[PDB]
């Protein structure tokens, strides 16, 4: 569910 | 009237197309300067026109031919400039699409150079808008995978952020910015963790952990970093705490599984 290597 | 080999590498040339007024003057590093910029590659095709791009001298918010070719205009001069790909987007390209080396074409027009401000002396809301213009700069850079840029833009973000030690600002204006820092420390993790700055990575991962224990991002990065350089032992519990808040996660079981596999020699 959380994408890991997105930058918020 | 001539072009001007910028870096002596026939990498980054300057062709002035409107000379400024005859009593403009350059614009000096710091300084927020206010661009109408036309790009398109090298085959003619037009990328996108910003007609007001509004960015800091040095900063890299935008890209390095930006930075290396506007010092060399007055404020007022329309100057054409050829960039290679290193000075652009690079081996890999953008969002508002740019093919992997391709060279680019600028048509710059500098309109305005305003002096920096004052970082000690920004109010709550400016400081607000100034942290978050460099977040979205840096998650650009990010994005291209320009970890080193994204790093930067990351690192000025929080640095805006905290140099308030002389200015009041309110209660509700300290959370706000908190918010903010926890999110650029987390992004400048992710960056480090990219260029293999595992000690760094692991301060600021421990920095936003310090705010928010139970942040799934930082918790999995500093498991993955702690992974990456041996510390099977202290990886484990924390990659672990990860997944208790997502169990279904797929990226976090990869990362699990190939830690425990990997801890056999």
């Amino acid at each position: 569910d959380t994408e890991m290597e997105e930058v918020d | 009237e001539e072009w001007l080999d910028i870096l002596g590498n026939g990498l980054l040339r300057k062709k002035t197309l409107v000379p400024g007024p005859p009593g403009s003057s350059r614009p000096v590093k710091g300084q927020v300067v206010t661009v109408h910029l036309q790009t398109s590659l090298e085959n003619g095709t037009r990328v996108q026109e910003e007609p007001e791009l509004v960015f800091t001298l040095g900063d890299c918010d935008v890209i390095q031919a930006l930075d290396l070719s506007v010092p060399l205009m007055d404020v007022g001069e329309t100057a054409m400039v050829t960039a290679d790909s290193k000075y652009c987007y690079g081996p890999q390209g953008r969002s508002p699409y740019i093919p992997p080396h391709a060279a680019l074409c600028l048509e710059v027009t500098l309109k305005t150079a305003v002096d920096g401000p004052d970082l000690e002396m920004l109010t709550g809301q400016e400081r607000v808008a100034l942290a978050n213009r460099k977040r979205e700069c840096g998650n650009a850079h990010y994005q291209r995978a320009d970890f080193v840029l994204a790093a930067n833009s990351y690192d000025l973000a929080i640095k805006a952020i905290t140099s308030s030690a002389k200015v009041d600002m309110t209660f509700e204006e300290e959370a706000q910015l908190l918010q903010l820092k926890v999110k650029c420390l987390n992004n400048l993790a992710a960056s480090q963790l990219k260029l293999d700055h595992y000690r760094a990575a692991l301060r600021s991962c421990s920095l936003v952990l310090e705010h928010q224990p139970d942040n799934i991002k930082a918790l999995f990065r500093k498991g993955k970093v702690l992974a990456q350089q041996g510390e099977y032992s202290e990886a484990i519990p924390i990659l672990r705490a990860a997944l208790k808040l997502e169990p279904s996660n797929k990226t976090i079981h990869a990362e699990l599984s190939k830690l425990v596999k990997k801890h056999a020699a």
